[PDB]
């Protein structure tokens, strides 16, 4: 098994992880 | 702009006009952009307050104000996220969803999806209160496009985060409950939507290959591809995430990626500008020479070995090593042909040149690839040529200055090769 899934790259990441409103 | 101690004032009257000038004050307070006092609102006892004024449903301004405040709250540092699900923000919110003011339920919404980011503990407290069952609801429309973009977009930005952690994943049932309005959305023609979508589908993608495969059997890769294929950056990394996710899982699923026509999408992705980019492009790209033959002959097919020979030759170093992952996962895995091509297209420089790096693992792949192009050449019985055209390319000196390295691996797989072949 040569494949590599993620955290075994570079680390766990993501985006938009909270919102404020500020309207 | 009240000070804290006025709206504590105002709160701490028994007069309902009161309160909600106070809960708005609060919310201004909260809403501008230059240090909200958010710990001094936390400190002065109002959350409970704010909370109970949720349940106001005679006074739905008052609701409103409450959940904007607490909204802003929830979306600070995980202490203050924890001061709201203290104070029992979460089944009022929930209660909240079914409110007939749009701006209130949105505002629920909005409040339950920073409860549930905060992480998979609150993310399975907002599911353990039954959060999935209105949230779902609300988009039980025939038809997504009759619903407000801003609404849709706050769900969507949601439900994403009901799917997001990984230690532990999101509990199966809710998984199963929650993706096929996600695949809705996913088809949904707004970009903001489909970002958020492609990052839900990327989450439910990273972990084990059950949970792959239950992504893949709704049918969601064809539209992975052609989101692949968008111009818009924000909707390419999430698609591009999920795509190299469901290429870690069985050659069946990488199988699923490939026939929906994913690798015509990957020239330009291996030289997109945006390093992160290019970075992930490599990562699928090493995972798809991690598989059998044929899915190694369809990405010699479709030209994009004389890519990996780029990108292993310039970029940023961190796609450099996953090109070098590539190179080895192809090396070991591909027909003595495929070796043979791979070295035609002309690898055995930039591998020359990459064994100078200061990273240990990157110098054990390279050093791996080598090894298993030499057993190709073996078996051709062309060792020596071989042997040649990497003394040409400065690798000798490269290899015999690692026989002497720190690292235990790194000295034997060197003494190999010079004891073998040099």
């Amino acid at each position: 098994d040569n494949k590599r899934k993620m955290d075994e790259t570079d680390a766990s990441s993501a985006v938009k992880v909270k919102r404020a409103v500020q309207k | 702009n009240w000070s804290v101690e006025d709206i504590v004032k105002g709160i701490n009257s028994n007069n309902l006009e009161s309160q909600l000038q106070a809960t708005q004050a609060a919310r201004k307070l909260l809403s501008r952009e230059k240090q909200p006092p958010i710990d001094n609102i936390i400190r002065a006892g109002l959350i409970p307050k704010f909370v109970s004024f949720l349940g106001k449903t005679d006074c739905s301004p008052i609701q409103f104000e409450s959940a904007w405040a607490l909204t802003n709250i929830a979306s600070g540092t995980s202490e203050q996220t924890k001061a709201v699900v203290d104070g029992g923000a979460i089944p009022a919110f929930i209660s909240l969803l079914a409110s007939p003011h749009a701006h209130i339920s949105e505002q629920a919404v909005w409040a339950l999806g920073n409860i549930a980011g905060d992480g998979s503990a609150f993310r399975d407290l907002v599911i353990k209160h039954g959060a999935i069952d209105p949230l779902l609801a609300l988009l039980a429309v025939p038809d997504l496009s009759t619903l407000a973009c801003g609404y849709l977009r706050n769900l969507t930005w949601t439900l994403s985060n009901l799917c997001r952690n990984k230690n532990p994943a999101p509990p199966l049932d809710a998984v199963e409950q929650i993706l096929p309005t996600l695949v809705r959305l996913l088809h949904h023609n707004d970009p903001e939507v489909l970002a958020d979508s492609c990052w839900a589908i990327s989450y439910l993608t990273d972990g084990p290959n059950e949970r792959i495969e239950m992504v893949v059997k709704k049918g969601v890769v064809p539209q992975l591809v052609k989101l692949l294929g968008a111009t818009e950056l924000p909707i390419v990394t999430p698609a591009l995430r999920a795509i190299g996710n469901i290429v870690t899982g069985t050659d069946e699923q990488t199988q699923k990626v490939i026939d929906a026509g994913a690798l015509a999408v990957f020239p330009s992705l291996l030289t997109n500008p945006k390093t992160n980019i290019q970075k992930e492009a490599t990562w699928t790209m090493s995972n798809i020479t991690a598989g059998r033959q044929d899915q190694i002959q369809q990405v010699v097919n479709h030209g994009l070995v004389p890519f990996l020979v780029g990108v292993l030759s310039k970029a940023d170093f961190k796609t450099q090593k996953e090109a070098a992952w590539a190179i080895t996962n192809y090396t070991s895995g591909g027909t003595v042909e495929q070796i043979v091509y791979l070295v035609h297209c002309g690898i055995i420089e930039p591998l020359m040149n990459l064994l100078s790096a200061k990273d240990t693992k990157i110098i054990q792949v390279i050093l791996d690839a080598i090894s298993n192009i030499f057993q190709a050449a073996e078996k051709l019985g062309e060792t020596e040529k071989l042997s040649i055209m990497i003394e040409e390319c400065g690798g000798l000196d490269k290899i015999e200055a690692l026989q002497r390295h720190e690292n235990e691996s790194v000295y034997k797989a060197s003494l190999n090769l010079i004891e073998k072949y040099f």
